[PDB]
């Protein structure tokens, strides 16, 4: 029994978006539903609450003139509409349906990203050849400036970082093996 | 086994309550105490106790086995004595088990005041609230003001997140009290340049001062809509057999206040079909009268049935009758 | 609005420890707090409601506690399933505000990092770039401080269990060859060198 969600997508700032959530073993008309935003620094933020049996929607007043909550019964689906986006709206958005015996149902996340973007990187090895064999030594490589998401022991891989409206990533351990990407 | 109570028509708001009261042994002992108490040197004789003897006569019969097999008792005698006090029913919403609980307690206070020359004891449902105010800006606090109760009548809160409702939530909603504004503080010596220390915001603090021996908790399930139509709350409120009341005490001390469930009055249906019914513990035997039981019962006027605790806890409670117990062993 | 404040963003634990995550409320929220668990790469899981009641399938390990304004979630006889982010949520007042979240972490004996830096690759200079990189691998106490502008840092989530980090500067061709000239376990920095040839 799942609370299924729509996939991710990208838009430019100033645009407007719609996200979707659908049931699979229940009718969303039975019980209230929430949407919450998540992003690593500011954390989890509740945006609003809908009673799918009618038009009643309750909002956090920071979102009230910018988010909009809707639903449909026959398609068993609720929609969240987002307006006039900025980089501060780049986040993961969850739906939630509460339950009294089990924990409340959450769906798989829906990621949303906004930027004045596509770019495939070039990968740059990081071998200290002019150094010394000193054996107990390490090597690595990096991929520089990519957009929008890219492809055994001894290895460590570091998460991506937005350099400035494009991503960078590196890993440590030339031999690399250890159209989003185009190897 | 307990005897049933007859009900032709409109008498089951009293049968359900009588089955609940008879499940509180402290209330029965208070009645045996109250109806036999007197003072020796006094010159006025005590005023007669029609209600407390009638109520004791019934509740003592409802805390033993039925005196002939499958007997059904008749509490219409109590209706007649309540009409010797100031009470008649005018409308349908006064056929309420909670209304009758207050009619009874109020009338027992009449019997108490009516024998003022003799010490008659106070009934075990009586308790006190404490109103208090603290200044947000300077932590100074006010003297306490008291209020009295025979039942904790709890409004049922509206859903925020869809988590299940609990008796903890309804109790905290009742005692939780708001911030207050535009209020003068004397420790702040405020108003204006007429004093010389730092209009303020207070916080109202409402907690429990005297906790009763028998605790009656009421869920306000029956109310009216905006435009004169009946509104019923069907939401399940999760309650437990053992209830801690330490979180609601005014006094900040370590001594524990713990209650054990004795009976649950339930309201079933809606208009035309509506009915009051009672879950309750079975009364102990004439051997071991002091050791209460763990076999529950479902009583519906003339009908009595064995019940499991899962059935009692899953019900939609209207009145919860709790009794003070010292420690957890059961 | 309700401000929910958890004490520490990270908390250390032994494998069979007794951990208590704490939260402070802005004022009396009654009994109306719920505790959530979230493993990385997954959506939250509700554990406790009404401050102390458990949901179905939640182990006896998880104890909710608190009333009014101060609350604690306790995991006792900790298990390797319990390493995750943990949130509190208040539902007394709209908006239904959450806490900041505490990642609880698995402790072993301390370890200092091993360090590396690498000069820009020829593929960079032959395309204008000149970024230089540092690796800071396998430190156990998570805290660091490392060294200007043009800088990027990236942290791993701890594994064997240990932390690891990358850091880098992102210069261009001419300025790189023009301007050629710590951890919980050390009193001094150990950043290595590169100069030229
Ligand atoms: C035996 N227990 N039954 C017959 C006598 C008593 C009941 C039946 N009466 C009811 O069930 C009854 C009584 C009272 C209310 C009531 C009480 C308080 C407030 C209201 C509201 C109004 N108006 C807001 C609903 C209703 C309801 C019922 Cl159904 C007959
Ligand atoms: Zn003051």
């Amino acid at each position: 029994v799942q609370l299924q969600q729509s996939g991710a997508e990208l838009v430019r700032p100033g645009a407007s978006v719609k996200l979707s959530c659908t049931g699979s073993g229940f009718n969303i008309k039975d019980t209230y539903m929430h949407w919450v935003k998540q992003r690593p620094e500011q954390g989890l933020e509740w945006i609003g609450r809908i009673d799918p049996a009618n038009g009643n929607t309750k909002y956090d007043p920071k979102f009230q003139g910018k988010a909009t909550m809707t639903a449909d019964t026959s398609s068993n689906t609720a929609y969240l509409q987002l307006s006039s986006l900025t980089s501060e709206d780049t986040a993961v958005y969850y739906c939630a349906r509460p339950d009294g015996y089990y924990g409340d149902y959450w769906g798989q996340g829906t990621t949303l990203t906004v930027s004045s973007a596509t770019t495939a990187p070039s990968v740059y090895p990081l071998a200290p050849v002019c150094g010394d064999t000193t054996s107990s030594v390490t090597l690595g490589c990096l991929v520089k400036g990519y957009f929008p998401p890219v492809t055994s022991s001894g290895v460590h891989t570091f998460p991506a970082v937005l350099q400035s409206d494009l991503y960078t990533l590196s890993s440590s351990v030339i031999t690399c093996n250890v159209a989003s990407s185009t190897k | 086994l307990v005897p049933g109570l007859v009900n032709l028509g409109n008498t089951c708001f009293m049968n359900s309550l009588l089955q609940g009261l008879s499940a509180c042994p402290a209330f029965i002992r208070w009645l045996e105490e109250f109806t036999s108490q007197y003072s020796r040197d006094q010159k006025e004789p005590p005023s007669h106790q029609y209600l407390s003897l009638t109520l004791l006569h019934l509740l003592k019969a409802l805390s033993c086995q039925e005196v002939t097999d499958d007997e059904v008792l008749d509490a219409s005698c109590l209706l007649d004595v309540l009409r010797m006090y100031r009470w008649q029913i005018s409308s349908f919403e006064e056929q309420d088990a909670h209304e009758l609980f207050h009619v009874i307690t109020s009338s027992l206070e009449d019997e108490r005041d009516g024998s003022g020359s003799h010490w008659k004891s106070q009934h075990p449902f009586h308790g006190r609230l404490t109103s208090n105010m603290v200044c947000k800006h300077c932590e100074h606090q006010s003297p306490v003001r008291f209020d009295t109760f025979d039942s904790l009548s709890l409004s049922i809160p509206a859903a925020t997140w869809g988590h299940p409702l609990t008796l903890d939530h309804c109790l905290h909603h009742f005692i939780s009290s708001e911030s207050v504004r535009d209020v003068v503080c004397d420790n702040c010596t405020k108003i204006e340049a007429k004093g010389t220390l730092n209009r303020t915001t207070f916080v109202k603090q409402l907690k429990l001062g005297k906790l009763p021996q028998c605790l009656c908790i009421h869920l306000q399930r029956l109310s009216w809509s905006s435009h004169g139509t009946p509104l019923k709350r069907h939401e399940h409120v999760q309650f437990n057999e053992d209830l801690s009341m330490d979180e609601y005490k005014y006094h900040s001390n370590a001594s524990t206040y713990l209650f054990r469930l004795m009976a649950v009055v339930v309201h079933h249906g809606d208009m035309h079909s509506g009915h009051f019914v009672t879950y309750r513990r079975s009364p102990p035997s004439a051997r071991n009268p002091l050791s209460t039981s763990n076999q529950w019962l479902w009583v519906s006027d003339d009908t009595v049935r064995k019940a499991s605790l899962q059935e009692v806890l899953s019900s939609s409670a209207y009145l919860l009758f709790y009794e003070r117990v010292l420690e957890v062993l059961f | 609005d309700i401000v929910m404040t958890q004490s520490q963003k990270f908390m250390s634990t032994s494998v069979g420890d007794r951990v208590s995550v704490t939260c402070k409320a802005s004022q009396n929220v009654g009994t109306n707090v719920a505790w959530y668990q979230q493993k990385p790469g997954q959506s939250p899981k509700a554990l406790i409601y009404s401050a102390s009641y458990r949901y179905s399938g939640v182990p006896d390990r998880f104890t909710g506690s608190g009333s009014g304004t101060d609350f604690t979630l306790t995991i006792s006889n900790v298990q390797s399933e319990d390493l995750a982010e943990y949130f509190c949520q208040q539902y007394n007042s709209f908006p239904l505000t959450f806490g900041a979240g505490t990642k609880l972490e698995l402790k072993r004996a301390d370890a200092a990092p091993t360090v590396s830096i690498f000069p820009p690759s020829s593929e960079q200079l032959t395309s204008g770039g000149a970024s230089v990189v540092c690796f800071l691998n396998n430190f156990y106490p998570k805290d660091i401080n490392v060294k200007q502008n043009g800088v990027l840092n990236s942290w791993t989530d701890q594994d064997d269990s240990t932390y690891s980090m990358s850091s880098t500067l992102t210069l261009t061709k001419d300025e790189y060859e023009r301007h050629n000239s710590t951890h919980k376990t050390s009193t001094s920095p150990i950043v290595k060198s590169f100069n030229r040839n």
